[PDB]
C-alpha cells in the first residue's frame, strides 16, 4: 500500500503538471493563430493597397 | 418555475462577488468587490458624469477614482458603499429586476447579529425582493461536497477560517480566522520576485503579479528539499512573457510564495498557519466528532487552489493527529466557487422553499425573523 | 488498496491521454508560429514597400 | 539655419536675402529623414543618384546630394548642433516611461504626428524603428503620421468647434462678464 | 590607536559619499557618487589622458564625459563603478592605504542578502583591508542620537525610508520605501521657478537651482493658509543673486517644493507621503512596541533639513495618532550626516572592536561570515 498510494500522488501529480501545460499552450497557439487571421487580413489589404497606389 | 428559474444566488466576498441563477453550475458574474468615486470632475467621450463607479469599471478608472471595499475581511464595513455592488449585480450584471427574484446571500462565519438583520432590512425595504436567506459560507462549501458534516478551510482574498460543521450547524466556539489571504499573498509575491531583482513599476506591471501567482505558484510538499532543490538548478524554474517581450523569470519563489500560508513568519505575522491551525479548531471541538471532521477536510476558496496544497495539508494533519485517525482532504476542482455552487443546489432544491424568509414573514416579524 | 490501485490505473490513463494532447497541439502552435514570423515579416517588406512607392 | 551651414559648407554662398530664403524652400521640397543614416552616409560615398539639384531664382544650379539627410539627423542627433538634450524618438519614449504602466501599450499603438517639421518623408519609419528597438518586444508600436499634418492641429479644432456636442463648452460673454477670467481657465 | 585611530567609516550614497576616520566628530570627504567617461579623446593641458573620473572632476568635467551614478536609490547597481569611487575615496581623498585600516561601511534598509556580501567580496579580496563591518543607515542615524528604539525618517538623494527600529534590529517588515527624494525635488522647483517666468538655460544656471533649493527653501506648519499669505502679499519674498547680478525672486514656490513631500500629487506621484507613510510603518509593528517609536521619530538625512519639517510632521502624525499617545519628533542639527556619525561613533567605540569582520574570518568562512 505505501507503494501503490506513493506512485499516486506523483502519477496525479504529473497528471495535473502536464494538463497545466496543455491548457497554457492551447491557450498560447489559440492567440497566436488569432494575431494570425489579423496579420495576414490586413495583409491582403496593404499589398492591395500597393498595387492601386503603384498604378 | 415561478422561482425554481427565479432565485438568484449572490455570494459577498472582500475582492469578488459572484453572482447567477440558482440553477447554474457556475456563476453568471464575477467581479471586483470595489466602488470607485472620482477625484475630479469631467466625464469619459459620449458618457455623461458619473457619480460612482462598481466592479471592473471602478478597476480599469482606477487612476482617476478613489476606490474604495465594503467588505473587509468578510464582514460589510460600509453599508453605503455595499448597496451599490448589489445594486451593480441585479441591474447590470445580472440585468434583473430584483422585485421579482428569491435571493440567497451569504455572510461570513461569526458574522455579527446586527448586520444579517441589517442586510435583511436592505433587501426587503430597499430592493423589494419577494423572499430572501442568508447561508454561512463554509457551510455552503460543505454541503456543495455533499456531505453535512466536516470541517472547511475556507481561504479567499481578505479572511481564512476554520468551520467545523455537525449535521449542518457550524460550530461556533471552534470557529478560527487567520486575516492572511490571497491579497497579502500577492504583495508578498510582489516584494520576493523584485526581491529577485525586477520592477513592477506601472500599473499595467502591478496588476500581473497577481497572474503570475495564480497561473505559476505551487504549494510544495517538503518545501524544505525543495528550496534545496531551487540551489542544485534543476528545470524547476518558469519564464512569464509580461503584456509586452519583457520575460520575466520565476524558478524558485513560485512555492515561497504559498509557503507563506503554513508560516506566516515569512510575512511578520505571529500567528499560527493553516494546518496547525485546521488541527486547533478540531482539538477544540467534542471528542466523540473529531473522527468525522479528520476525515472530511473541505477546502474551498481562490487561495486554496495552488497545486499541491491539499498533498501538504494531509501530510501535514496526519503527523499531528492521533495514529489511529483517518485523515482526509478534499479539495474540489470547481473550489473556486464551492460557496456559490452550494448556494446554487440549495436555492434550487425542491426543499429549501420553506425556509425562505418572505415579504410576509418580514412586514410581520421584523428583521429579527431571518436572524434565527 | 483495491480502491487507491483502481483510483490509480484511471489517473496514468488519463495523464497519458493528456500527455498525448499536449504534444499535438504544442506542435500545432509552433507551425502556426513559423507560419508567422513569415507572414508578418513579408508584411513589414510590403508596407515599406508601399511608403516608399507612396511617397 | 543648420542645413544653410552645411550647404555654404559644401562651397556655397547664401548671401542676398532672395539665398537666405530660399534654403527654407530647398528644406521643404529635398529633405528627407533616411533610415539607417548610417549607411546612407556610406552609400552618399559610393555616390549613387542620390544627388538632387534645385534651380536658383535665377539660373544657378545648386546641387545637394548628401546634406539632404545630414540635416533631419539633426532631429535624432541635437550633438550636430551643439545641443547636449536628448532627441525626437528618446524623448517620445522617456515621456512614455513617465505616464502609467497600465497605459503605456496604449501611447504606444499611437504616436500620432503633427506639425510642419515631422513632414520629411520617411520620418515615421525612422521613428518606427526608433522606438520598437527601445521598447519592451512584448509592445505593439504604430507611428501615425497623416499627410494633411501640417494642419492637424487646424482641423482637429475645426472638427471639434463645428461639431454638434460643443456647443455647450463655448465660454460666453454672459460667462466671462460674470465669473471673470477664471471661468475659460478651467 | 592600531585601528582607534585607523577605523574608516565610508557611507555610500545616491548623491554624496561621506568618508573619514572613526573618531571625527563630521565627514573629512563629501563628493557626488558619480564616474564620468570622456565622451573624446584629449587631454587637459599638463595631465595624460585620463580614462576616467570620479566625484568633483567628473561634475566639473561634465560638458565631455558621460555621468553614471553607480548607486541607484540606495542600492549599488553597478560595481565596476563602485569600486572606482572606493578606489577615489581611499587613495585620492582620505589619502590612506586601505591594507591597513578597518572599513566602516554602511548599506540601506532592505539591501539583497548578495550584494552586502559582494562589497565584502571587494573590500577584503580587491582593497585587502584588515577588518570591515557594514552597517544599516537609519540604525547608525538613531544611535548618533543616542537611542535603540525609535523609527528613523531617512531622506538623502534618492530613496526616502522609514525604518522602525527595536533594541537595535531593524525591523524589517515594517520597513517603507519611498523613490522620492532631494533630486525629484530639485527638479519640481525647477520647473515651478521656470514657470515664475525664468530659464535656467546655461549649466550655471541649472546647478545653482539645488543651491536656491538648500539655502531658501522651507517647510511651512499650515501650508494652506500660507499660499493664503502669499497672495496678501507679505515680506514672505525672497530674492536670491545669480553668478552675475541677475537677482532672481522666489517668493511663495519656496515652500511648494517640500510640500511635496507631504503631497506627492504635485509631481504625478500617485504614493502616499512623509507622514501617512510613518504612521504605516508604525501601524504594521507590534502594538506594544507602537508608544515608543511614536515618542522617537529620529530624522536625518539632507532632504529633511527644509526648517520647520519637524513641526509639520508634529502636527502631521498628532493627528492621525490616538490621542492617548505622546508624538515626538527628533530633527537634530548635524542631520545631513546622522548616519555618518553614528558610525564614528560605533566603530570608535571601546566594545566594537569584537563584531569587526576580519580577513581571518573571510579567508576561513567566506563572504557568508559578514552576511550574518
Amino acid at each position: 500500500l505505501k507503494d501503490a498510494q506513493e506512485k499516486l500522488e506523483l502519477a496525479e501529480k504529473k497528471a495535473t503538471d502536464a494538463e497545466a501545460d496543455v491548457a497554457s499552450l492551447n491557450r498560447r497557439i489559440q492567440l497566436v493563430e488569432e494575431e494570425l487571421d489579423r496579420a495576414q487580413e490586413r495583409l491582403a489589404t496593404a499589398l492591395q493597397k500597393l498595387e492601386e497606389a503603384e498604378k | 418555475d415561478e422561482d425554481e428559474t427565479t432565485a438568484l444566488v449572490c455570494d459577498n466576498g472582500s475582492g469578488l462577488v459572484k453572482a447567477g441563477f440558482a440553477g447554474d453550475d457556475a456563476p453568471r458574474a464575477v467581479f471586483p468587490s470595489i466602488v470607485g468615486r472620482p477625484r475630479h470632475q469631467g466625464v469619459m467621450v459620449g458618457m455623461g458624469q458619473k457619480d460612482s463607479y462598481v466592479g471592473d469599471e471602478a478597476q480599469s478608472k482606477r487612476g482617476i477614482l478613489t476606490l474604495k471595499y465594503p467588505i473587509e475581511h468578510g464582514i460589510i464595513t460600509n453599508w453605503d458603499d455595499m448597496e451599490k455592488i448589489w445594486h451593480h449585480t441585479f441591474y447590470n450584471e445580472l440585468r434583473v429586476a430584483p422585485e421579482e427574484h428569491p435571493t440567497l446571500l451569504t455572510e461570513a462565519p461569526l458574522n455579527p447579529k446586527a448586520n444579517r438583520e441589517k442586510m435583511t432590512q436592505i433587501m426587503f425595504e430597499t430592493f423589494n425582493v419577494p423572499a430572501m436567506y442568508v447561508a454561512i459560507q463554509a457551510v455552503l462549501s460543505l454541503y456543495a461536497s455533499g456531505r453535512t458534516t466536516g470541517i472547511v478551510l475556507d481561504s479567499g482574498d481578505g479572511v481564512t477560517h476554520n468551520v467545523p460543521i455537525y449535521e449542518g450547524y457550524a460550530l461556533p466556539h471552534a470557529i478560527m480566522r487567520l486575516d492572511l489571504a490571497g491579497r497579502d499573498l500577492t504583495d508578498y509575491l510582489m516584494k520576493i520576485l523584485t526581491e529577485r531583482g525586477y520592477s513592477f513599476v506601472t500599473t499595467a506591471e502591478r496588476e500581473i503579479v497577481r497572474d503570475i501567482k495564480e497561473k505559476l505558484c505551487y504549494v510544495a510538499l517538503d518545501f524544505e528539499n525543495e528550496m534545496a532543490t531551487a540551489a542544485s538548478s534543476s528545470s524547476l524554474e518558469k519564464s512569464y512573457e509580461l503584456p509586452d517581450g519583457q520575460v520575466i523569470t520565476i524558478g524558485n519563489e513560485r512555492f515561497r510564495c504559498p509557503e507563506t500560508l503554513f508560516q506566516p513568519s515569512f510575512i511578520g505575522m505571529e500567528s499560527a498557519g493553516i494546518h496547525e491551525t485546521t488541527y486547533n479548531s478540531i482539538m477544540k471541538c467534542d471528542i466523540d466528532i473529531r473522527k468525522d471532521l479528520y476525515a472530511n477536510n473541505v477546502m474551498s476558496g481562490g487561495t486554496t487552489m495552488y497545486p499541491g496544497i491539499a498533498d501538504r495539508m494531509q501530510k501535514e494533519i496526519t503527523a499531528l493527529a492521533p495514529s489511529t485517525m483517518k485523515i482526509k482532504i478534499i479539495a474540489p476542482p470547481e473550489r473556486k466557487y464551492s460557496v456559490w455552487i452550494g448556494g446554487s443546489i440549495l436555492a434550487s432544491l425542491s426543499t429549501f422553499q420553506q425556509m425562505w424568509i418572505t415579504k410576509q414573514e418580514y412586514d410581520e416579524a421584523g428583521p429579527s425573523i431571518v436572524h434565527r
